[PDB]
């Protein structure tokens, strides 16, 4: 469970990410879908070559939610209500590729803001990341 | 394994640039912190209470280095990882009781502690092999459990 | 989440069940040992033979708590409270091990239940494990 | 794949008495009914909005059978489950799109569906024996994903 710790590194990681959010939302997914591949299953109708305009794009969409979940990290389930019904009653994505797209999204962190990734707040993106994955996979049956 | 020849050199021109006594108290010390379940195995390690603790752990950064070496035996004979790792796939089930499941966890923080490290370098294709040998590893430790 | 269908098909097959449940539980735990032996890990003290009076003694303990989570349908994570500290704080049991177990479970069932296994009491059966692995889990961190 | 020659007696002499027709039907059926988010696969099948809807549907039942028909394929040659599946693996993958995921879901309610026709011939041992088929046939179905 998200304590005020946890908020205040995710706050602080986040505010860090700034304006870079959208490229390392693009970076994420590329380390993705070149690292586990099954994912690109939920992307047929996406260019996914390296470079990738839609692959750009939408890698600012997943950022954008994402800062919008640290702004209403007491409450996601609410301001993610939209997201959540498309990603478990539209998309039906599998629970499992959300540990997959989370791990990616860390490993950018660490690869580009070193000195803000320090165990502690490795810990508390992560356990961010895993709320955030739990209210968009909840309502799927 | 299902690796490439540019993936096996990937990994391996990356891995002899690694410090492992950085490295390896890193990762270790991250399960540790990111993942509080696992301390249950460490108790005989200490003071394990706050990430300062555990990070400055010296059977922490010890242990640590001794898992990168045997990480290493993996690097040297990766068309046979089931065989290099089939005492310790023992050990860590009969003697140690640890649930296989651990092993992906430290795989993941292993990436993350070489994504900190390594930064530009750790690009998506090198991120792509380390992961499958990752897996190759966590899968060969898992071989013998029965 | 439980529908009231749901509720009604749980409440009906959990009633067949009956006296049996702790012989049931003792079955599951004994497929789950066989058909996934990383499951043991958690039991170095145990005698996990073919038979033991110790699994048949915790099919029992573990067929009650089924069946108190039964009993209070509506109120699951906090009728299940203090084994919801057992799971995830003191033993630290792995998710996906809850997985295991609600499939031996289900294999059990099918097997003595014939004429009560139908598929829509199957699909009921099976958000109801979920339910409860997800409560037993639910401190995780 | 480790299946002892006792294993691979007790699976083969349990699938000898098994109507695949009937099995196959009853299986895909209800994969539907139980993870409905599998549904997305198959609108082409008609209605699919009640249990009875699911496994009366004629579609449902049909390819059921071709389904249960590759697995009597892989139970004939369990030494070599990646080539046998590399083209219904690439197909999954190129042409439908599935997520292996999904692979595992079925082989479980496909043992479901065995304990509930055997009853109590289906006994630990047995279950034991069919989960490490179902699991070797996912990743062999899984292995050409790219
Ligand atoms: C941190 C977790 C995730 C966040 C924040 C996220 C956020 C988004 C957002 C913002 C959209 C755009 C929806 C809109 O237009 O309103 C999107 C669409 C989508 N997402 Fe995710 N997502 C996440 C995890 C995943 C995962 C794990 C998968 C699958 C492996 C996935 C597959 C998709 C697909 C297929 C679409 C539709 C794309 C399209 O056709 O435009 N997402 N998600
Ligand atoms: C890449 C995965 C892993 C590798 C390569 C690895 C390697 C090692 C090695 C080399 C040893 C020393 C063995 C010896 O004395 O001969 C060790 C011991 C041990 N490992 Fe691991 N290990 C891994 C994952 C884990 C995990 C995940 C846990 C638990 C969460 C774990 C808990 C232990 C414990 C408790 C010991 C005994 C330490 C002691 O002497 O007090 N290991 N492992
Ligand atoms: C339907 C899900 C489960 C239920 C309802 C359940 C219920 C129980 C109950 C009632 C106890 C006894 C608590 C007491 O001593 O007072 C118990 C203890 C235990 N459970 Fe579970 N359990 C479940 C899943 C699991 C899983 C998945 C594992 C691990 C694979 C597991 C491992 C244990 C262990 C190791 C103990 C302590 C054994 C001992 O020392 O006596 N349980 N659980
Ligand atoms: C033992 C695991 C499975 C086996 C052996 C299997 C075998 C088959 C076979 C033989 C076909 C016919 C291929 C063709 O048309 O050329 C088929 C088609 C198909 N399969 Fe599977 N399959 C498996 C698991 C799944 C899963 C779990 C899904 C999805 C949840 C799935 C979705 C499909 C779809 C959508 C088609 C094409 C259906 C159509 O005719 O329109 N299969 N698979």
């Amino acid at each position: 469970v998200l304590s005020p710790a946890d908020k205040t590194n995710v706050k602080a990681a986040w505010g860090k990410v700034g304006a870079h959010a959208g490229e390392y939302g693009a970076e994420a997914l590329e380390r993705m879908f070149l690292s586990f591949p099954t994912t690109k299953t939920y992307f047929p109708h996406f260019d996914l070559s390296h470079g990738s305009a839609q692959v750009k794009g939408h890698g600012k969409k997943v950022a954008d939610a994402l800062t919008n979940a640290v702004a209403h990290v007491d409450d996601m389930p609410n301001a993610l209500s939209a997201l959540s019904d498309l990603h478990a009653h539209k998309l039906r994505v599998d629970p499992v590729n959300f540990k997959l797209l989370s791990h990616c999204l860390l490993v950018t962190l660490a690869a580009h803001l070193p000195a803000e990734f320090t165990p502690a707040v490795h810990a508390s993106l992560d356990k961010f990341l895993a709320s955030v994955s739990t209210v968009l996979t909840s309502k799927y049956r | 394994m299902h690796l490439t020849p540019e993936e096996k050199s990937a990994v391996t021109a990356l891995w002899g640039k690694v410090n492992v006594d950085e490295v390896g108290g890193e990762a270790l010390g991250r399960l540790l912190v990111v993942y509080p379940e696992t301390q249950r195995f460490f108790e005989s390690f200490g003071d394990l209470s706050t990430p300062d603790a555990v990070m400055g752990n010296p059977k922490v950064k010890a242990h640590g280095k001794k898992v990168l070496g045997a990480f290493s035996d993996g690097l040297a004979h990766l068309d046979n990882l089931k065989g290099t790792f089939a005492t310790l796939s023992e050990l860590h089930c009969d003697k140690l009781h640890v649930d296989p499941e651990n092993f992906r966890l430290l795989g993941n923080v292993l990436v993350c502690v070489l994504a900190h490290h390594f930064g530009k370098e750790f690009t998506p294709p090198v991120q792509a092999a380390y992961q499958k040998v990752v897996a190759g590893v966590a899968n060969a430790l898992a071989h013998k459990y029965h």
